[PDB]
Order: structure tokens, then C-alpha cells, then sequence
């Protein structure tokens, strides 16, 4: 057995991350109070929940997380949440004023005077870890702390941590649900800083689970806590295979392995279904043959591009529910027949499935529906570069005038830094064109 | 009020629809880089499909179908139609075609001898043509040694061919011709059909026994009206239409323009179409497309029609501008985007 | 928690500063003794924001009331909600300020500015985390205009690293009370240009004109005036005083609104201004960001949009107000800058003011604001080139080399708002 | 159409379908951070040089 530690930056990490553990403990029968009846052994044990848990004398079962937001606002809700008997107040780091949604206030001016907490209280867990696999890191694009202050903790967790791997998932910016004019400049200046440090990362595109929650679930105006639920339901799916027993995706080290032969393309597309609205009387249940060809509509993609005009490096299927072998091949065999499924000359056309036979839990309460088998597909593509494409366009149009660059260098940022982080970005478009297209 | 831009200086076919847009009173224009668009009529080469369909609130559409290139560029339509079960290499209605990279660069330099070896000894016509997307640059010849040293001499992809040695030659005059036609496909990938073609004919009587002289071979609207020496003489601007067309069929051959070739050519526009339609379409996509596609066809004296190449930014003949550019607001614009038929829809499965 | 402290300077800063007070201490529950009596939990919820917790669940607004002269002052302790006030927070002279820019910032005011900041450092001390200070004042007076610029010079002294926002008031010759009105403002605008983050320009001239035609009213007063300044200020600060994501705080407010340094003068509006009627989200969007709503004076069709930043209160369909705003941007996107994306951003507000079902504010950053700065330079240079007036300055200490430099610092500003509006 | 790695649990099962064969050390963040604080300190050095003028 080996540990995990997740680390949550920023608001929309701290809340995503509360919609992930409050999933995680209703998937392994952890209640409030910490409590497991099925866990049999008292105060220890090495199963596959404990890389994300660690047991105390008293029976409790600790999530191995830690939170860090630069205002207390945001953490204080899971101080006196539901959950808030999970973690004990070590866990939770708050500053007294945010970044104020700049890159370089959260880098810089803000970050210098807390890292040294933020890595002496992870340490702290990483000391509880037999076997530290690696950590897996919640945060935003366009926020100022979720941006700023996580490629600066990146940096150093590559310096305490060398041989550990680290994985993202990051917020895509976006204008429906975004409250800031310079996340583009934010994101392009922290994917540049954390791209060297960053093993694979799960880039969400908030405009694309906005559509979702309007599409699927019928909710006109969704709230974060609409987006939250089903990000959490994502990322339960990619990263169940750490938390439950099997043979794929075991450990971190396996996801670059089977997710990333070239490393600065380690960016996954995922896709998920079915999501089907709880307010309806009852759904026809969907079998595993349209659940999988689900997979290949833009239309649940955590961010929308279009495969068919890119190249495959790689491809896994997680499946969960009523799921047998026999049928996962019947579906691809159909959709290689009707799809345009295009692989790069010197990759292999295949996928590796997993199947867990637990169905997806539900939060009760919540907008999803129970259903019977879902799967979550990971797709390294090179159309996902058309995301990078559209955020480096609109730091081309802002920067071309200097509009708001007197708020980074003003936390002490070199003005040098911007055209630095945007010409990586285009060797990292142009990296994603050599690959994909002809 | 609706409001569109424009990226391609160029195109005159939607230089007219945007004039057309305007006379409407609700469509506005705006500059060539605002986002806030409903429509772009977008650039030829490296057109931006990537950052299409992101602006909260907005229904984008754009007149280029990403991917339609497969079909549009001499290679690519090679290589299509050759490895896409739905033609198969067996395809009766394209010409045996290959595709040749210059020895300065896959290729088929000996598939191509092969199948040329087997013809120069059957004593049948055994005459090529090579060409290429970068030409205005093409030469016929019978000799493969020539062919091949011709594409070596350039530096991108060329094709080589079977020159039709039998084609349709109208009379008085004894002399070549290519039909044109004007395709339309919508959001919901209907494929409607401009009921006006053309002929650009050619004003030479065709000489089978001098390749060498390509003024009687190529039909081009600028050869015709550049190398010729009889342009103008029997029709207007090298261009006969489905009316004048379509009544010397039946005073010489006895058949109809419908019957006799555009029974084929709805056919040939059909299989193109649904072939590629699972890698081009917009269903289900964040944004829509919709892309004015030119045919060009060639009719030997046996009256079979056979596939030139496929245009995706073409243009159309002068008499046929107002009422095409129409049709266009019509089924193509204004069908998504209603204001306050002169096509043959080709009914097909999605 | 993050305290924001208010500072109103002067007779125009003091009677608008003391409305602005009553109009929000109503929306939060607070009577005029500081108790609450109101009924929803929002209403506390970011409450030390602009109060302070006393003893017995006392809350004590977070304000400073600083005049040359006592008249103005005095009328606020004997107001509505005078007696809510910190009796020590008033700081006030003797001698007043004659409408002279000189005397607020080199001789009267500068006699009474080491006592004003030490009540600031006060307040401060006592905040746990201090976002920064807001101001309230005219600047074709002398005290609010020549004082008021004096203290922002300093607080941004000792603060340097704190928000300074401002509510200034432009002079209009159809609203003034002198005819050195434009020498006055001329000389606060340079140092709003430097020292503050800020400034919510609002011309009497457009206050007037819209109490005249759009109110009807037929002969407007300083007090009708206030109304409008009053719930301009009740929405401006909406962001800041209930719960929300949006331009929470001063400093991200600050980021979204202000691309480069010198060009924070934002234009604000708001609506509605046959009175029972329900009035649609539509209306409210189409009269919100008609010039007529606007008290800026200023045609925003003669100019383009930097950021706009609209705050809707009341129990409406957030949805139908997406719909709206993106339709404004849509029919209207020529006079928005395309380079910079996304540069309209929407909050909403459950609490409503008073008594509205519904109510839309608008906060612009548009390079038309200089066509107020055109008026201002214009009054100006009429006097200057003849010297006229300038005896009741020189005679203070100052020099007709300041003169031309500070009107020189504004033809600058203008220039640099009109190559952005190419 | 391959399946090759095949594994078996109670939880559950996975397996692999072929269908066609082919920094910085902490010396340099700390002046990194330092030089950005310098460059802090000094502009708020000009800027109270300029009040003090
Ligand atoms: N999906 C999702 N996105 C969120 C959530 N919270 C914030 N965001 C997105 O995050 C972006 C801004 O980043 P924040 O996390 O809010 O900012 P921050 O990390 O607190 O950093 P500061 O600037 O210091 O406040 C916005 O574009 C939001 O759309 C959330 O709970 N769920
Ligand atoms: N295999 C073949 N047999 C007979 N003629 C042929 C031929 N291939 C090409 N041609 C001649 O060449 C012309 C088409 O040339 P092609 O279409 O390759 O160049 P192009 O694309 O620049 C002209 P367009 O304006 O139609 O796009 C036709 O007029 C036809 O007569
Ligand atoms: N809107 C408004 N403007 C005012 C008010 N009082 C004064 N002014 C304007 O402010 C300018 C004079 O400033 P003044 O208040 O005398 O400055 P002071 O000397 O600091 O008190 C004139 O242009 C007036 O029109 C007021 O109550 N409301
Ligand atoms: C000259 N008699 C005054 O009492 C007087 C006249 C004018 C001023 S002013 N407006 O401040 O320049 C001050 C005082
Ligand atoms: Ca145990
Ligand atoms: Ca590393
Ligand atoms: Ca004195
Ligand atoms: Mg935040
Ligand atoms: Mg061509
Ligand atoms: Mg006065």
C-alpha cells in the first residue's frame, strides 16, 4: 500500500476538493464523524482506501488533504461544514487577504511569506506515508492564488519531493462563471511555471460543465455547488483506481505510463456519461454500447474541442456498474467502424479498460441520477490544444496593448516574464501541430 | 439585428451575400476581428475552427467545414477515395489516379508503372495527365518517362491520372468541355443542388494527336480566354448553361440533360458527401458549419460522367451570382437565423 | 474580515457622505442609535465591512467627518443619524476654506491634517485586515477639494499599499457656487490622477439635467441632488457590503476595472430613477446603460467602453439577467474595446434598496470621460490665460508655474484617453 | 482485436484491447523571490522619494 496526498489551492480548489472527499466517503462507507463499520481493522491497515485515508487510534479515518487559500473565507465553510470532523484544523491554511485575482500577488507578494507553512504542514503528512506515491493538486486557471501561489508550490515540492510525481487538475477559465478580466493572463503564466513540474494534468473547462448542468440536468443558472457535484463525480472516476482494488492505474507512476509518452503533451481529455437528470420520474437505462459511444461526443468532454481533427497518443476507458468485458469490445469493434479515430504513426491503436463493478455513487440530495453503468474516458488528443489556442489568443489581445501589466509588475514580477510564459505556450501549440497534424 | 464579419477579402462569391445581409436592415457588420459574431465569413488557409462556438450566448456559424480539405485538394481526394470503403478503388465514376511525391521528399511511383505497363502493352490508350494543388503547372503526355520527370522538376505532392482520350465533343466545332456545379450544404448537412450549371468549353477543336498543344485540352475559364484564339466564338464566355446545353442534346443525341448526365452527377455528389460526412459534420458540435462546394465534371462520348476534382472555395458564373447568392441567405443563412426553391434537395441517411 | 475606512471632507462631502450613511445603515438594519432591528441574516453577514462592534451590540460606522468650518458639520450631528456617529471622529477648524484650493492644501487645511490622520491610524489599529479608504468630497470647493487631495497625498503615505477610492464631485457652471469652481477641480484632478486607485466621477451638471428633465423636478436643489449621489453610492458599494463572488473586496475591483494606472475615473449609473409600476429586467438594462441614467455628463456613444462592471439587486431570474446583459454587448459591441475580452462582468444581489422589487447599477470605465475633463480644462484655460482670479491663490503661497503644470497634467490625461478610443 | 493483460478481483477487473500495432533548486526560487522583492522596496522607495519632493 502507498499514499496520496491532495493538495487543494486556491477557492475553486477548496471547494471542488470538498466536493470530492464529501463523494469519497460516501463511496467507501466513511460517514461524517469519520467512522467505517466495514473497516475491520481498528486504528491501521494497508487496503487500497488507505492511500487516500489514514486510521486513527479512536477508529477515525483521516483524509490525507490539505487546503491552502489565501483568505479565510472560502476554508472556513469546511471548518464548520458537514465534514468538518474529517480534518483536524492542521489540515486547513488560510492567509488574512487574497491575491486579488493576480498571478503575481499570489507568486510573489503573498506566496514568499507562507510557503515555508504550507510545505512544513504537508511534510507533516508525508512523514504518516509508508510509501508516498505522489500528490494530486486542485486549483484554478485564472484565480491569483489557485494560479500564483500553486506554480510557486509546485517548484519547491519538485525540490523536497524530486522522485515523487505530482498531477493537476486544473479550472479552465471561463467568462460564464468567471468574475476576473486577466485570467488568461493568469493561466498563461502559471501553466509556464508548473508545466516542467506537472506530470499530467486534468484540464475542466467551467463553460463545458456549464453546459452540462444546463443540457443534462436542467438547471438554467447553475451554482458552483451544481459544478462541484459533478466535477467531484469526474474525478471520483479517475481516481477510483487508486482508491479501490485492482490492476490499472494502481499508482500515480502508471498514469504518465499510460497517459503520457511525450511529456510536455501531458495534458488528458476527459469524458464522462451518462449524466442524467434526477428530477426525471425514471431514465431508460443506457447499455454499455451508448454509454461508450457517448464518449466520443464533444458534448461531455471536460472541454470542448474536436478529436476527429487531431491525433490519439493514448486512451483509457473506466468503466463502473453492471460492466462485463464481453460488451466493452463489442462497443469499440461498432464505433472503429463508424469513427474517425486517428493515431499518431508511433503510438499503438488500443485502449486499456478498467472496470469497477460498484455503480457510481450519488449524493443524495444532488442533481445526478443513479444509474446503473457509467465510464469515464481518458484521451490524450492533440484537439485539446485548441483550448490553449483560444486563452493564447486573448493574451495576445490584451498584452499587445499592456492592458493591466502594471498590476504584475507592480507585486515586483518582470514585465520580461509575460512574452517568456507566452512564447512556451506557443512551442507548446506548436509541439501539439507536430503531432497531430500532417 | 444580427451581425456577421468578414475575414477573405477575396471571395467574391460571399462578397455578394454580405452585400445581400446588409440589404436586409438586420444583419450588421463588424470588424474582421471582433468575437461577437454571428457569422464569419472566414479565410481560406488556416482558418481558426478551434476558437468557434465559446462565446457565452451566441450562435456562431461559419462557411467552411473543417476537414473538407480531404476532398478538395488533389492528393487528399486520391487517397480519399481510394482507401474509403464507401468509394473503394473499384469507384467507376473517378479516374484511375495515383499519387507521386517528387524523389525529393505514401508514394506510388511503382503501383503507378505497374498498372502503366500493363496498358502499353495491351495496346490500349495509354495517355496520362499530371497536376497538382500549387499550379495556377500540368502536362499531358503518353510517356511515363516524361510524367515522372515533370513532377521531379516541382517540389509538392502532383497526382498523375487517365487522361480521358474519348471525351464529348459538341458541334459545330469538334471541342472539350467540363461541367460545373454548384453544391450547397446547410447546418443539418443537407445537400441541395444548384439546379443552373455551366460548361466552360473550349473554343479549339480537340486534337488527339498533339498533346503538346494544350489549348484544346484543358478548359480552364482563364486558359480559354488566354490561349485561344476562337474565345467567345460559338457561346458567351466560354459558358453554356443547362438551357443551351441541355436543348443540343436532344436535337443531336436524343436524350435529355436530366437522363443523360445529371443523373450521375447527383449521384457522384451524394456518395462524396455521405462518405465524409461522419468526420465533417456539425451535430452536436458548439458551433455550425456550412461550406458552398464546386464540382467539376467530364463527359466522355459515351455519355458517362467522371470526376474532375472538387472546389471548396470556388466561384460562380457571372449570370449566376444574384440568384445562387440568394439561395444561400435562404437555406444556408437565414435558416438559422430567420428575418422578420432554386436547389434539388439530394434526399440521403444521416 | 476586511474593514474599509470612510472619510468625508467638506460642505458637498460631508452632506452627501452623511445621506450615503442613512441610506445604508436603512439597508442593514441599523437605526439611527446603531442598534439592529432588521430580518435577514444578510444584512450583518459583511456588516463590520463600513461598522464597528461596540458594546452592547453597537454598531458604529467606521467614518471620519473632517470640515475647515463647523456649519456643515454641526447639521450632521443634529441629523437623522447623527447621534450614530463617533463623537471623536469630528475633526473640524474655524477658520474655513473660501472655496480655495490653496487654503485646504497649503494653509488652513494643512493646520488641522496632522489631527485628521491621527483618527485614521485609529481606526486602522483597529482593524484586523484594512482593504483601504474611501473619500467623499467636491473639488470645486476648497476644504474637500484643496484638504481632501492633502490627506489622500499622506494616507497614501503611510498606507501606501492600501485602496484609495474616492466619490469626487465635478463642478458645472449651471451648478456652481463660484467662478474658481474650474481652477479648484483642475488642481484635485492631478492629484486623483496620482494617488488614488478609484474615483467615481460625478458632475453635478448630469445630476442637474436629470433632476430637471427625467425627474421633472422643476427647480432642483444640492438635497435632490444628494438622492441620486445617495443611491449611486448604495449600489456602488453593494459588491462590498452583502455576499457575493464578484468584485468582493476593493483590490479586485481595482484589477478588473483599471488597465492602466492613470485612467481609474469610472462613469456610474443606475435605474429606475405612474411610479408603481413592475419594472421588467429588460427596462432595467435598456435605461442602465442609456447616457440619461448616467451622472457623468458624458455621451458614451461619443466614446468606447474599457470594463463595465453592472450589479443587479432584488429576486429576479439570474438567468433572464445573463440574457440581457449579452444582449446589450451584442447590438452595442462597436463601442466596447475588442481588445480585451470578456470586459463586462454581472453580480447579482438577493437584498433590494428603498423600497424597489428591483434595481440595476452600472459602474463604466469609458474613455468618453473626457469630454468631462474638456469641460473642466476648458473653464480653465478661459480664466487662466488671463490670470483672473488667481490673486486669491497667489496670495496664498502659490505660483502661476503650479497652474501651468497642473493644466498641462490634465491636457496629458486627455491625450492618453483618446489614443485608447482609437 | 487483442486482449492481453488481463487481471481479475472481487472489485472488479481490467485488461488492455490492441486493434493495430505502430529544475530549479531552492538557492535560485529564494533569489527569484528576493529579486521580485527588491523590485518592490524600490519602487515603493520612488514613490515616497516623489511624496517627500
Ligand atoms: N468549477 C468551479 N470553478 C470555480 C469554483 N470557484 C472558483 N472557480 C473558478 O475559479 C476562477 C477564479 O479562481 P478562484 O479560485 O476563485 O481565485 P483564488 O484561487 O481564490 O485566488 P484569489 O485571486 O486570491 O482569490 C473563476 O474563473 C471561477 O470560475 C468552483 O467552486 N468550481
Ligand atoms: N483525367 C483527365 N482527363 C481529361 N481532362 C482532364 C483530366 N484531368 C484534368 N483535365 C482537364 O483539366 C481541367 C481541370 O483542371 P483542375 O481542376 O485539375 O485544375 P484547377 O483546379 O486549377 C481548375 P478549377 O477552376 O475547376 O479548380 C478540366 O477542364 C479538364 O478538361
Ligand atoms: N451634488 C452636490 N454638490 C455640491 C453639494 N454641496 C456643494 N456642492 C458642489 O461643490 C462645489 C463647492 O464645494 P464645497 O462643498 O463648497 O467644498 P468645501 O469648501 O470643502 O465645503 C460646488 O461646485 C457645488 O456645486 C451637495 O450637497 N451636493
Ligand atoms: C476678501 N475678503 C474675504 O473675506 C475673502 C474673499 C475671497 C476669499 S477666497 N474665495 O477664498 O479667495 C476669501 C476671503
Ligand atoms: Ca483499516
Ligand atoms: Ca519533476
Ligand atoms: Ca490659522
Ligand atoms: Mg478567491
Ligand atoms: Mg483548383
Ligand atoms: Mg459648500
Amino acid at each position: 500500500m502507498r499514499e496520496c496526498i491532495s493538495i487543494h489551492v486556491g477557492q475553486a480548489g477548496v471547494q471542488i476538493g470538498n466536493a470530492c472527499w464529501e463523494l469519497y466517503c460516501l463511496e467507501h462507507g466513511i460517514q461524517p464523524d469519520g467512522q467505517m463499520p466495514s473497516d475491520k481493522t481498528i486504528g491501521g491497515g494497508d487496503d487500497s482506501f488507505n492511500t487516500f485515508f489514514s486510521e486513527t487510534g479512536a477508529g477515525k479515518h483521516v483524509p490525507r488533504a490539505v487546503f491552502v487559500d489565501l483568505e479565510p473565507t472560502v476554508i472556513d465553510e469546511v471548518r464548520t461544514g458537514t465534514y468538518r470532523q474529517l480534518f483536524h484544523p492542521e489540515q486547513l491554511i488560510t492567509g488574512k487577504e487574497d491575491a486579488a485575482n493576480n498571478y503575481a500577488r499570489g507568486h510573489y507578494t503573498i506566496g514568499k511569506e507562507i510557503i515555508d507553512l504550507v510545505l512544513d504542514r504537508i511534510r507533516k503528512l508525508a512523514d504518516q506515508c509508508t510509501g508516498l506515491q505522489g500528490f494530486l493538486v486542485f486549483h484554478s486557471f485564472g484565480g491569483g492564488t489557485g494560479s500564483g501561489f500553486t506554480s510557486l508550490l509546485m517548484e519547491r515540492l519538485s525540490v523536497d519531493y524530486g522522485k515523487k510525481s505530482k498531477l493537476e487538475f486544473s479550472i479552465y477559465p471561463a467568462p460564464q462563471v468567471s468574475t476576473a478580466v486577466v485570467e488568461p493572463y493568469n493561466s498563461i503564466l502559471t501553466t509556464h511555471t508548473t508545466l516542467e513540474h506537472s506530470d499530467c494534468a486534468f484540464m475542466v473547462d467551467n463553460e463545458a460543465i456549464y453546459d452540462i448542468c444546463r443540457r443534462n440536468l436542467d438547471i438554467e443558472r447553475p451554482t458552483y455547488t451544481n459544478l462541484n457535484r459533478l466535477i467531484s463525480q469526474i474525478v471520483s472516476s479517475i481516481t477510483a483506481s487508486l482508491r479501490f482494488d485492482g490492476a490499472l492505474n494502481v499508482d500515480l507512476t502508471e498514469f504518465q505510463t499510460n497517459l503520457v509518452p511525450y511529456p510536455r503533451i501531458h495534458f488528458p481529455l476527459a469524458t464522462y456519461a451518462p449524466v442524467i437528470s434526477a428530477e426525471k420520474a425514471y431514465h431508460e437505462q443506457l447499455s454499455v454500447a451508448e454509454i461508450t459511444n457517448a464518449c466520443f461526443e464533444p458534448a461531455n468532454q471536460m472541454v470542448k474541442c474536436d478529436p476527429r481533427h487531431g491525433k490519439y497518443m493514448a486512451c483509457c476507458l473506466l468503466y463502473r456498474g453492471d460492466v462485463v468485458p464481453k460488451d466493452v469490445n463489442a462497443a469499440i469493434a461498432t464505433i472503429k467502424t463508424k469513427r474517425s479515430i486517428q493515431f499518431v504513426d508511433w503510438c499503438p491503436t488500443g485502449f486499456k479498460v478498467g472496470i469497477n463493478y460498484q455503480p457510481p455513487t450519488v449524493v443524495p440530495g444532488g442533481d445526478l441520477a443513479k444509474v446503473q453503468r457509467a465510464v469515464c474516458m481518458l484521451s490524450n488528443t492533440t484537439a485539446i490544444a485548441e483550448a490553449w489556442a483560444r486563452l493564447d489568443h486573448k493574451f495576445d489581445l490584451m498584452y499587445a496593448k499592456r492592458a493591466f501589466v502594471h498590476w504584475y509588475v507592480g507585486e515586483g514580477m518582470e514585465e520580461g516574464e509575460f512574452s517568456e510564459a507566452r512564447e512556451d505556450m506557443a512551442a507548446l501549440e506548436k509541439d501539439y501541430e507536430e503531432v497531430g497534424v500532417d | 439585428m444580427y451581425t456577421f464579419v468578414v475575414r477573405d477579402e477575396n471571395s467574391s462569391v460571399y462578397a455578394e451575400v454580405s452585400r445581400l445581409l446588409l440589404a436586409t436592415g438586420q444583419w450588421k457588420r463588424l470588424r474582421k476581428d471582433n468575437p461577437r459574431f454571428n457569422l464569419m465569413l472566414g479565410e481560406r488557409n488556416r482558418l481558426p475552427f478551434g476558437r468557434l462556438g465559446h462565446e457565452p450566448g451566441l450562435v456562431q456559424l461559419v462557411n467552411y467545414y473543417r476537414g473538407a480539405d480531404k476532398l478538395c485538394r488533389k492528393a487528399s481526394l486520391v487517397k480519399l477515395i481510394k482507401t474509403s470503403p464507401e468509394l473503394s478503388e473499384s469507384c467507376t465514376w473517378f479516374p484511375e489516379s495515383y499519387v507521386i511525391y517528387p524523389t525529393n521528399l505514401t508514394d506510388e511511383r511503382e503501383v503507378f508503372l505497374a498498372a502503366y505497363n500493363r496498358r502499353r502493352e495491351g495496346r490500349e490508350g495509354n495517355v496520362w495527365i499530371a497536376k497538382s494543388s500549387a499550379g495556377a503547372g500540368i502536362l499531358i503526355s503518353s510517356e511515363a518517362s516524361e510524367l515522372l520527370d515533370f513532377i521531379d522538376e516541382q517540389g509538392q505532392v502532383h497526382v498523375i491520372q487517365k487522361y480521358l482520350e474519348k471525351p464529348l465533343l459538341l458541334e459545330p466545332g469538334h471541342r472539350k468541355f467540363d461541367i460545373r456545379s454548384w453544391v450547397l450544404v446547410d447546418h443539418l448537412y443537407n445537400i441541395y443542388l444548384y439546379r443552373e450549371g455551366v460548361l466552360r468549353t473550349s473554343s479549339e477543336p480537340y486534337n488527339s494527336a498533339n498533346f503538346q498543344d494544350k489549348t484544346c485540352h484543358l478548359t480552364n475559364h482563364c486558359i480559354q480566354k488566354e490561349y485561344s484564339k476562337n474565345y467567345g466564338r460559338y457561346e458567351e464566355g466560354n459558358e453554356m448553361f443547362f438551357e443551351e446545353f441541355n436543348q443540343y442534346l436532344m436535337d443531336a443525341l436524343n436524350t435529355t440533360l436530366e437522363n443523360s448526365i445529371l443523373l450521375q452527377i447527383k449521384h457522384i455528389i451524394r456518395s462524396c458527401l455521405m462518405c465524409i460526412e461522419p468526420a465533417i459534420s456539425t451535430k452536436h458540435l458548439h458551433y455550425q458549419s456550412f461550406q458552398l462546394f464546386g464540382f467539376d465534371f467530364m463527359v466522355d462520348e459515351e455519355l458517362k460522367v467522371w470526376l474532375i476534382e472538387v472546389n471548396g472555395a470556388p466561384a460562380c458564373a457571372q449570370k449566376l451570382y444574384a440568384e445562387l447568392c440568394q439561395g444561400i441567405v435562404d437555406v444556408a443563412i437565414s435558416s438559422v437565423f430567420p428575418l422578420a426553391s432554386i436547389f434539388i434537395k439530394l434526399h440521403h441517411h444521416h | 474580515m476586511r474593514e474599509i475606512v470612510h472619510i468625508q471632507a467638506g460642505q458637498c462631502g460631508n452632506q452627501i457622505g452623511a445621506k450615503f450613511w442613512e441610506v445604508i445603515s436603512d439597508e442593514h438594519g441599523i437605526d439611527p442609535t446603531g442598534s439592529y432591528h432588521g430580518d435577514s441574516d444578510l444584512q450583518l453577514e459583511r456588516i463590520n465591512v463600513y461598522y464597528n462592534e461596540a458594546t452592547g451590540n453597537k454598531y458604529v460606522p467606521r467614518a471620519i467627518l473632517v470640515d475647515l468650518e463647523p456649519g456643515t458639520m454641526d447639521s450632521v450631528r443634529s441629523g437623522p443619524f447623527g447621534q450614530i456617529f463617533r463623537p471623536d471622529n469630528f475633526v473640524f477648524g474655524q477658520s474655513g476654506a473660501g472655496n480655495n484650493w490653496a487654503k485646504g492644501h497649503y494653509t488652513e487645511g494643512a493646520e488641522l491634517v496632522d489631527s485628521v490622520l491621527d483618527v485614521v491610524r485609529k481606526e486602522s489599529e483597529s482593524c484586523d485586515c484594512l482593504q483601504g479608504f474611501q473619500l467623499t468630497h467636491s473639488l470645486g470647493g476648497g476644504t474637500g477639494s484643496g484638504m481632501g487631495t492633502l490627506l489622500i497625498s499622506k494616507i497614501r503615505e503611510e498606507y501606501p499599499d492600501r485602496i484609495m477610492n474616492t466619490f469626487s464631485v465635478m463642478p458645472s457652471p449651471k451648478v456652481s457656487d463660484t467662478v474658481v469652481e474650474p481652477y479648484n477641480a483642475t488642481l484635485s484632478v492631478h492629484q486623483l490622477v496620482e494617488n488614488t486607485d478609484e474615483t467615481y466621477c460625478i458632475d453635478n451638471e448630469a445630476l442637474y439635467d436629470i433632476c430637471f428633465r427625467t425627474l421633472k423636478l422643476t427647480t432642483p436643489t444640492y438635497g435632490d441632488l444628494n438622492h441620486l449621489v445617495s443611491a449611486t453610492m448604495s449600489g456602488v458599494t453593494t459588491c462590498l457590503r452583502f455576499p457575493g463572488q464578484l468584485n468582493a473586496d476593493l483590490r479586485k475591483l481595482a484589477v478588473n476595472m483599471v488597465p492602466f494606472p492613470r485612467l481609474h475615473f469610472f462613469m456610474p449609473g443606475f435605474a429606475p430613477l405612474q411610479q408603481y409600476r413592475a419594472l421588467t429586467v429588460p427596462e432595467l438594462t435598456q435605461q442602465m446603460f442609456d447616457s440619461k441614467n448616467m451622472m457623468a455628463a458624458c455621451d458614451p456613444r461619443h466614446g468606447r467602453y474599457l470594463t463595465v462592471a453592472a450589479i443587479f439587486r432584488g429576486r429576479m431570474s439570474m438567468k433572464e439577467v445573463d440574457e440581457q446583459m449579452l444582449n446589450v454587448q451584442n447590438k452595442n459591441s462597436s463601442y466596447f474595446v475588442e481588445w480585451i475580452p470578456n470586459n463586462v462582468k454581472t453580480a447579482v444581489c438577493d437584498i433590494p434598496p428603498r423600497g424597489l422589487k428591483m434595481s440595476a447599477t452600472f459602474i463604466g470605465n469609458s474613455t468618453a470621460i473626457q469630454e468631462l475633463f474638456k469641460r473642466i480644462s476648458e473653464q480653465f484655460t478661459a480664466m487662466f490665460r488671463r490670470k483672473a482670479f488667481l490673486h486669491w491663490y497667489t496670495g496664498e503661497g502659490m505660483d502661476e508655474m503650479e497652474f501651468t503644470e497642473a493644466e498641462s497634467n490634465m491636457n496629458d490625461l486627455v491625450s492618453e484617453y483618446q489614443q485608447y478610443q482609437d | 482485436m487483442e486482449v492481453i493483460e488481463l487481471n481479475k478481483c472481487t472489485s472488479g477487473q481490467s485488461f488492455e484491447v490492441i486493434l493495430k500495432p505502430p529544475d530549479p533548486s531552492l538557492e535560485e526560487i529564494q533569489k527569484k523571490l528576493e529579486a521580485a522583492e527588491e523590485r518592490r522596496k524600490y519602487q515603493e522607495a520612488e514613490l515616497l522619494k516623489h511624496l517627500a519632493e
